C-alpha cells in the first residue's frame, strides 16, 4: 500500500493556476468559475456569499473557494451517486471562487440544494460542501453551508447532531436575505478564534 | 463491486495546520481539533469535466501563451501517473499546474520581486488523466523564489498541482521540487511535513531515458490519493 | 626571497588528452607523449593586464549586456578565492568567463539549439582578483546544454573560466558546476577527470548566508593554480 | 597542500568569453586581440601565421591560440623577469587569436624575440610560447614556434636539443617568407598523426 | 499512442570496440569514434518473419537434427521473456540460436578441436517471441570451448543467441552463460563488458521447478532490447 | 527501467546459426538468405558487393552482412512505418549474408531503394541500412551504403550532411558498375585504418 | 570594502519563544510570529563605549568588591574571542557578566536562597574585547542555583554574558557553562535550544595550559555574533 | 562558516549586572543608564515612559529595556552610519532602564530623534529602536517607538508600512503628553494578546 502525496499550501497565487482570469491571464478558451447556474437549471436561484477572516478578525484578499453540491432533487452529478435516479442535466454541481482583492468578498451564484440521504437510512439537511485554500493555510479546509430557513431539516441532521458542542453547529448555518427580488444567504468564515467555523476531516 | 467510504486520510503523513516556521500559518490555523465524520454520498461524489473543453495546447506552458516567440529558460517535460493507495489508477482526474517562470517572477498582480518577467510565459496548465491514470505537460522549469517568512527565505524550484478526481474526499493541492535542487533542504514550507519519507514524495525525479535530444529534459512525478475500500456486508453508506 | 620553477603538473590529477567516451577528442590528442621540460624565464612569466581598462559592468553579466531590460533567469552571484598550491592568494591575476543563458542557448553563431535567446543577456565577463585572491561576479544561472557527443547527451547547467596570473606554466582553462545539478553524475566531459576528489573541485556549493533578500542567490567556488617553489641553494634559473 | 583545479575543455564556443568580438558580441570597450604591435614598440615587425590540422588532416574552426614572448632585446613584461634590464615599454607580449571559420587560418602581428637565458648561463634561441585550447582539448597543449634563419642559435638551443628524436626538432620551426615588403613566418600545427607537432608539459 | 525514436543505446552498459585482451578485436575495431544520429523511419523499421515458414522442430535442437539416434548431452530447457527496456513485452521478434555440442565441439568447417562430434546434433534452432515476449527451446548443455587467444583460453559453456524485433536500432547478437560455470570469471570476452551488473545480465538461472522430472533441467533466462519512447508534443521523425 | 542486454560478439562460427547452409548444415525448411527479390518484386534489379577489410588490409573471410532497404518506392515493409502508403507486397526488405571463405567477396541481389522521408519534412537519398558482424567485433558495426549515380541527392541528404569530415562521407558511396546487362554496386568496408568506413550509433 | 546588512539570524540556531518546560515563557511569549524586515541604518549601527571611562578591576569579580579580604569560592580565569559569523574578529565590543556567588546566592533583593552571600563578592564586570576580538576576566565560580520551574528545579553553575557590537542586529544576551557540570543535562533553560551542537556552543573548556600554578584555573570560550555581508553591485541600503 | 552563539533568558536577576545601582551594588565609577540627554545635548527633550505586560495583563517588574537612536538630525552617533554628516557630538544615542519593582514603570530621558534615510532612497519616520530582556524572554524582543504628532512621517514609513496588519501598526505608536512644561511620550509594550506589541527579526 502506497502513502497519499503530501499536502502544500496553495501559496498566495493561487490564481494563476486556478482562475487565471482573474490573474489577468487568457489562456484558456473555456474556463472554470464561480457560476453553477447554467439557463435550463432547475430549481431556486440563490446568491451565497461571504469573507473568510484570519485571527485577528481581518479579511482573507488572496482566499481561494471550491464548492460541492448536489442538484434540486438531492442527487449528485457524479457517476459515483448511488440514487439511481436521475440528475438534472443542466449541473455542474461545482463552482470555484477567488476573494476580491480590495474588499475581501467571495460570492458564488448557484441553485439551493434538494436534501441528500445521510447513512444508514437517514436524511441530510440541504447543504453545500465548501473547502478553502490559501497562503498559511497547509491543507485545505473543508467544512459545510447549511440554511437557516431548514431550521426542522437541520435538527435531524446527522452530521450537525455529531457535532456535540451546540453553540459550534451555529458556525455552519448560512443567514437568508433578499436583496431587490435576490435570495442570497450569508456565510462568513472564520478560522481561528471567537466564533471558529467548524471544519471537517472528511 | 459495492464500494464504500474512502480510507481514513492519516494525518501523520501531512503538515499540521499550525507550523510556527511558516509564519503566514500562525493566524490561518484553527485553535480547535478537526472533527472527523462518517462518510455520505457528498464526500464520496466530484465533479465531471469534459474533455471537449480542452485547448489542443492546455498542458503545454511552452507554447500556450507565447506571442512573439518561445519563452526563456529550460525546457522540461513532466510526467507520470495518479493512482490511489490501493495502487489503482485515477482516470480522467482534472490535474492543474501553476508555477513561476525562468526567473523565479510570477505573473500575478501582487509579485514585485526583481526577477524579470517574460513576456511569453503564463505559467498555468491542465489536463486530465488517461485510463492508466497517466498525465504528461511541458513547460519552463521555474526559478527558486525569495519570499517574506524570515526576511532572505527562498522556495526551491517548484510547481504547484491540484486534483479533482473521483470523491470530494480525495481534493488534493500540493507542490513538487526537482531532484537535487539544495533549497530543499532549507524551506520552511517543505519542513511543515513530519516525516522524511513524505518529504520525499514530492521530488521529481530526473528521467533520462525520456529526455527529447536536442529538445527537452524530462521529470518522472507520480502522484497517490486517497483510495475507497470495498463493501462486502453490510453497506451504510446510504 | 629568490623564487625557483612551479610546481611539476600532477598529470593524474587532470584527464588525459585522449578520452574515448568525448568523441572529438579521439582526433584532436597527441599520439606521442608531451615532452616534459626543466623551467625557464619563458615558463615562469606572465603578461601584466591594467585594471583601469576595465568596464564597470566588466564583472555583471546581468547588466554589461542589457539593451531594453533585464535578462530572464536566475539571478546569482559567484565568489570565491584564488590560490596557489602552497596555499598563497593569486593577486591580480586576469579571470575571465563565458557562459549559455537561461535556456542553455549559446549567444554564438554556431549554436542551433531551440532554446530560446535573451536579447538582453550576452554571457562573457571578467575581473582581475584583489590582493587577497579574491574575485566576484553576477550573472544567471545558465540552463543545460544539449548536444553531439551520444545522440541525447546533455551539458549540466556549467560556467567555462580562464586564468591568466603570475607565469605562463599556471595557464588554465576549465569549467565549474553547481550543488546539487543530477546532470553531473552523466557527463562524459566530466568524468574525463580520473579521481573522484578532483571532480568535486569543480563544484561550486550554494553560500547561503551570502544570498541577497528578495534579489539574488550566491555561489562559492575557489581555485587553485601551480604555485612556485622557493630557492635557497643554487638558483639555476639562469 | 592543495591539488591544482583540474583542466576542462574550452568548447567550441570559446569565443563567446575570451574573443567577443569574433562572437559578434560588443560588451568590452577595450578587447584583447592577435596585434601586440604598439606604435612605439621596438623591433622587426613579423606576422606569424598558420592552421591547426586533426588527425584526420582537417583544419580546426574553431580553435583559440595565445602567443606569451620577450621583447626585442630578450626581456619579457614581467614583474617576473629577472635580467634586471628595463623591457621595452610599450609591449604586452601576449596575444590571442582564434582561427578563421571558414579557413581555418589564423595569425599575429608581433615583433621577432630577442634571444633570453636558459637555465644554468645557456642561452635560448628566439621563440615564442604557443598554447592551443579547442573543444576536443582536454588540457590546453603548449608548444614552441623557433624561426628557420635562426639557425646557428637554434642548433645551441637547450629545450630543442632535449628533444631526442631529431626528426621532430623540425615540426618546432616556422618558416619565414617574404610577401610584398612583409616578413611572415608560416607555422602549422599538427596536433595528431604524422609529423605530429611536438607539445611540452611546462 | 504516436512513437518517438528508440532511446539512446547506453554506450557503458556494453563493451568498447578496442578490447585488447580479446586479440581479434585489436585489428576489428573502427579507429573513429562512432557518429551519433538522430534516428529516422530508416531505424525505427524492421522486418517481418512469417510463422508459416517456422518447422515444427526449429526450436528443438535435441530432434532437429537427429538422424540415428537422440544426441549425447545434457538434456535442458531454455525459457524466458523479451522486453524493452521499459517493460514491455517484445511481440513476434525472430530469435535464433546457435552453440557447440556436448563436448565443446562446433559443427563448422574451420573447426578442428579433438573435442567428438556427434552425429545426432546439429546446434542451430530459432523461434518467434509469442504475445507475452516469451520463447522456449530445448538443447543439450554445450560443452566449454578452447581456443586461441592466449595459448590455453577457455569459453565457459555458452549459447549464442541473435534478435531482430520491432526496429532496426534493437538488433542485436549476444551470448548467455551457465549460472554457476567457473569459467565464467576467468574469460576475456566476458570482460570486454564494464560493468559487473551487465555481465550478469548474460547468466541464465537454474529453474528447478520447472526441471521434467527424468526427463531434462530447465534454465530461465531474459533479454531486454531497447525501447521507443512515445511522441506527445511535435512529431519530428517525418 | 531495465538495461539493455550487453552485446557480445557474434564470434568465428556465427554461420552455423544464421545461415546454416554455409556451413553444410540442413536443418530447416525454409531459409534466410541474400536475395532480396522475388519474381514479382517491383523496381530496378542491383547486384550489392564488396569485401570486409581489418585494420591490415586483408579481407574478413568470416563476417556475416545483413542490409535493410525500402522498397522501390521508398517504403517500408515494417508494421512501424507511417507513410500511409501500400508497400511492395513482394518484398521482405531484408537480407542475410556471409563472405566467401576463400576470397572474402559477399553479395546480395536486391532493388535500388526509393527515397524515403527524413526527419522534419526533408527527404533522404536512397540508402540501405548495413550491419557487419564477425569474430573480433564485440558490437554489430552500422553503417550505409548511398549510391554514386545519386548525387544530387546526396547533396542534400541529413545524415551524409551531419558528417563533418567531407572527405569521410564518401567513403558511404558505392560506385555503379555494368558487369553484362547487369548493374552492379561496389561497397567494400575498411573496419581500420587509413579511408576507414564511417560507422554511426543508431 | 561597502557594507551591507547582517546575514539573517538563523531562527533554528536559537530558543523558540515559547517553550512550556521554561513555566516562565508561557505568559511572557508572544503569540504572534515575529515580522521580519529588511534592514536600514537603524540596525546596523550601534553606540561606541570609552575605554577611558572603565575602572581598573571592572574585569576582576575577584577584587572588584572586595572590601575586608577575598572572596571564598574557587579562582578561576574566563578568556576567549568573539567574533563574527564569517570568522572576523569583533573589536571594541562592550562585553558585561553578572553571576552568583560561590553559594549559588545572588547579591540581588530578590534572592532569598539560603546559600549564604559573601561580603567580599559582588558579582558583576565589564570589559572591551582588544583588537584580536579577546576578552578576560576573573571570578569565582558560581554555584549551582535552585529556582522555582518544578519544585526541584537546579541551574547548573553559569556566568550570564551580554555583548553590544558594532551593530544593533548583532545584540545578544546569552549564559555559558562550565564543562563536565552533570546539571546541564538536565536544565529546562538550556533545553530551550533545539539543537545539541549548539547548547554546546555554551559549554566553556576546561584549558590545563593556561592555569597559574597555586594561583588560579582556566576556562576558553569563544563567542560569534551575526556578520555583515558586504556589497560589490547596487547599494540599497541608503 | 561559524553559527551564532545561542541567545538564553536574561533571567530575573539581569539588573546586578546591566544595572548594579538598582541593585545596591557599587563597583563602577561610571555606570550606564537612562538618561541620554547631556547639558549641550542639541534638540527638543522629551520623556519617554511605559509599562511592560504579560499575557494575564500584568506588569513585569523584572524586565530590562535598552533603546538606540538617531540625534536630533537624524544622524548615529556609530562609525557605521554612512551619511556624511556630522553627528551631535554630545549624544552616546543609547541607553539602559529596568521597570521599578514595585511600579513596574520604567522610563527614558532622550531627545526625539530626526528622521534617518530608509532603504533605496526612502526616509524612515522618527522612530527609537527598543530591546526587552527579562526572566521567561528566550531572546531580546525587538520593537520600535514611532510618534502620534508625525502623523504626514508614520504614512510614508517603510518599516510601518511593510506590516499588512494596519490595526496592529498602532501598537507602534506612543501618545504625547505634557506633564507641566515637559513632553513625555506613552508608550505601554504587551508581550502577548489582545493588543499584543509587533516585534521585529532585525
Ligand atoms: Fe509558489
Ligand atoms: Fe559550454
Ligand atoms: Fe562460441
Ligand atoms: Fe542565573
Amino acid at each position: 500500500e502506497l502513502k497519499e502525496t503530501p499536502s502544500q499550501t496553495g501559496g498566495p497565487y493561487v490564481h494563476i493556476g486556478l482562475l487565471p482570469k482573474q490573474a489577468n491571464i487568457e489562456v484558456f478558451e473555456h474556463n472554470l468559475d464561480n457560476n453553477l447556474v447554467q439557463d435550463n437549471t432547475q430549481g431556486q436561484r440563490i446568491r451565497l456569499e461571504g469573507q473568510v477572516f484570519d485571527g485577528l478578525g481581518l479579511p482573507l484578499r488572496d482566499v481561494l473557494i471550491e464548492i460541492w453540491q448536489a442538484d434540486t432533487n438531492g442527487v449528485y452529478p457524479s457517476q459515483a451517486d448511488t440514487q439511481g435516479k436521475q440528475v438534472d442535466p443542466n449541473f455542474l454541481g461545482w463552482g470555484r471562487t477567488g476573494a476580491d482583492f480590495g474588499t475581501g468578498f467571495w460570492s458564488f451564484n448557484t441553485i439551493k440544494p434538494g436534501a441528500v440521504p445521510g447513512r444508514k437510512g437517514s436524511t441530510q439537511a440541504p447543504h453545500i460542501s465548501l473547502i478553502i485554500f490559501a497562503h498559511g493555510i497547509n491543507i485545505g479546509l473543508h467544512t459545510r453551508v447549511y440554511f437557516d430557513d431548514e431550521a426542522e431539516a437541520n435538527a435531524k441532521d446527522p452530521v450537525l447532531n455529531s457535532i456535540e458542542w451546540a453553540t459550534r453547529r451555529q458556525t455552519l448555518v448560512a443567514k437568508r436575505e433578499e436583496r431587490d427580488g435576490e435570495v442570497v444567504y450569508r456565510f462568513d468564515i472564520r478560522i481561528q478564534g471567537e466564533n471558529e467555523t467548524v471544519f471537517f476531516d472528511i | 463491486i459495492i464500494w464504500g467510504a474512502y480510507a481514513q486520510r492519516n494525518t501523520e503523513d501531512h503538515p499540521p495546520a499550525y507550523a510556527p516556521g511558516y509564519k503566514t500559518s500562525v493566524l490561518r490555523s484553527p485553535k480547535n481539533a478537526l472533527i472527523s465524520i462518517a462518510e455520505t454520498l457528498s464526500e464520496v461524489t466530484a465533479p465531471h469535466f469534459s474533455a471537449d473543453k480542452f485547448g489542443p495546447k492546455d498542458n503545454d506552458l511552452i507554447l500556450n501563451y507565447a506571442k512573439d516567440g518561445l519563452p526563456i529558460g529550460e525546457r522540461v517535460i513532466v510526467h507520470g501517473y495518479v493512482r490511489d493507495q490501493f495502487g489503482r489508477p485515477v482516470k480522467n482526474a482534472l490535474v492543474e499546474v501553476w508555477q513561476a517562470n525562468a526567473s523565479g517572477r510570477y505573473r500575478h498582480p501582487n509579485d514585485q520581486y526583481i526577477g524579470a518577467m517574460d513576456p511569453n510565459f503564463g505559467g498555468c496548465g491542465r489536463m486530465l488523466t488517461d485510463d492508466n491514470g497517466y498525465y504528461v505537460f511541458r513547460t519552463i522549469k521555474p526559478g527558486p523564489y525569495p519570499w517574506r517568512n524570515r526576511i532572505n527565505e527562498w522556495r526551491p524550484a517548484h510547481i504547484h498541482f491540484s486534483l479533482i478526481a473521483d470523491g470530494w474526499a480525495q481534493r488534493l493541492i500540493s507542490q513538487f521540487y526537482f531532484e537535487g535542487d539544495t533549497l530543499i533542504d532549507s524551506c520552511p514550507i517543505l519542513k511543515t511535513i513530519p516525516s522524511e519519507q513524505q518529504r520525499r514524495a514530492l521530488i521529481a525525479l530526473e528521467d533520462k531515458s525520456n529526455f527529447i535530444e536536442a529538445d527537452s529534459r524530462c521529470y518522472r512525478f507520480d502522484i497517490t490519493l486517497r483510495g475507497r475500500r470495498a463493501t462486502y456486508f453490510e453497506n451504510d453508506l446510504t
